[PDB]
């Protein structure tokens, strides 16, 4: 399953 | 600043047999930026419909790639693999060695 | 000692067009999903016989995953741009690995979250899963701003569930998949390189996985002083090939020994000239 990023760089 | 040297292997996927068919493959390595240009000489002549492999990198994050197309050795019909990446100043062509 | 990886590349050139996203999903070091921008239909796509169990609401929730991963992307390499006071003129690459290591025993080992920016280290979740590693300057204000918001739990979450869970049905469905193998036919080359010397040269074609080894030995303690040893390389077809060779005095290339140690041969392989 693929991660989901959280808050943007 | 965003960038690493590309290493070069040339080579038939099955043992080199002049006439019969056999698939020419340019496996390039340990490069960075992933922008790169391959092409595959036959007789420092472009080879048009150069298959691209899809593209993947190391842990140390370089990206490698397989450029690949059909060809056929024979004696005199010289092969090679031509790239160009923004961290060598100029294009590197590597010539086929059937024996390598 | 089974893992799971993304690894997710982002890439923008000058020109009309959004930067290029790629991820490649990888149990075990073999790729089993991937999703390219590029693609007439930005999908997931099955990369491994074994995936194809999987239905058609798995493949949907990926690509939406993907679609969003992919903002986050060109979202994050603007603000990169920008901490880096960079000239938008050139090109940028932003690298992603992510995934878990497990034990035999299905027991969690690691979790693993870190960034690359131009191929060089930028952020990385520590392996307590709770603290940050910066490399630069511009990474002290990343780091600042997911230490506010609380990011690390979140990934943290992934890790020991998500990325977890997942991976245990995978290696479910692909054990059979995953432990085949194709063993390597060795044979060795004589090339009259050189004069009252020659070059033999050891092969190892269309074996998988790409793990295998390869030596040479005139009969007693090996050869290191004189063998050469390209990196493994793949044939096209999804096996792998491999080299080595060692100059030796002409007369005397039958007496040399190749041995080629891979886990698809039932016991390692022993040959000459």
């Amino acid at each position: 399953s693929a991660v989901y990023n959280f808050a943007t760089m | 600043m965003i960038q690493k040297t590309p290493q070069i292997q040339v080579y038939s996927r099955h043992p080199p047999e002049n006439g019969k068919p056999n698939i020419l493959n340019c496996y390039v390595t340990q490069f960075h930026p992933p922008h790169i240009e391959i092409q595959m000489l036959k007789n420092g002549k472009k080879i048009p419909k150069v298959e691209m492999s899809d593209m993947s990198f190391s842990k140390d994050w370089s990206f490698y790639i397989l450029a690949h197309t059909e060809f056929t050795p024979t004696e005199t019909d010289t092969y090679a693999c031509r790239v160009k990446h923004d961290s060598m100043a100029e294009p590197k062509t590597v010539y086929w060695d059937r024996d390598m | 000692p089974h893992s799971m990886r993304y690894f997710e590349t982002a890439v923008s050139r000058p020109g009309l067009e959004e930067p290029r996203y790629i991820s490649v999903g990888y149990v075990d070091n073999k790729e089993f999903v991937r999703f390219d921008s590029d693609a007439e239909n930005p999908r997931y796509e099955p990369r491994a016989p074994w995936m194809e169990q999987e239905g058609p609401e798995y493949w949907e929730r990926e690509t939406q995953k993907a679609k969003g991963q992919e903002q986050w992307f060109r979202v994050s390499l603007r603000n990169l741009l920008g901490y880096y006071n960079q000239s938008a003129g050139g090109s940028h690459t932003l690298q992603q690995m992510s995934g878990c290591d497990l034990g035999s025993d299905w027991r969690l080992l690691r979790g693993y979250l870190q960034f690359a920016y131009e191929g060089r280290d930028y952020i990385a979740l520590n392996e307590d899963l709770k603290t940050w590693t910066a490399a630069d300057m511009a990474a002290q204000i990343t780091r600042r701003k997911w230490e506010q918001s609380g990011a690390a739990e979140h990934y943290k979450a992934y890790l020991e569930g998500e990325c977890v869970e997942w991976l245990h049905r995978y290696l479910k469905n692909g054990n059979a998949t995953l432990l085949r193998t194709d063993s390597p036919k060795a044979h060795v080359t004589h090339h009259p390189r050189s004069k009252g010397e020659v070059t033999l040269r050891c092969w190892a074609l269309g074996f998988y996985p790409a793990d295998i080894t390869l030596t040479w030995q005139l009969n007693g303690e090996e050869l290191t002083q004189d063998m050469e040893l390209v990196e493994t390389r793949p044939a096209g077809d999804g096996t792998f090939q491999k080299w080595a060779s060692v100059v030796v005095p002409l007369g005397k290339e039958q007496n040399y020994t190749c041995r080629v140690y891979h886990e698809g041969l039932p016991e390692p392989l022993t040959l000459r000239w």
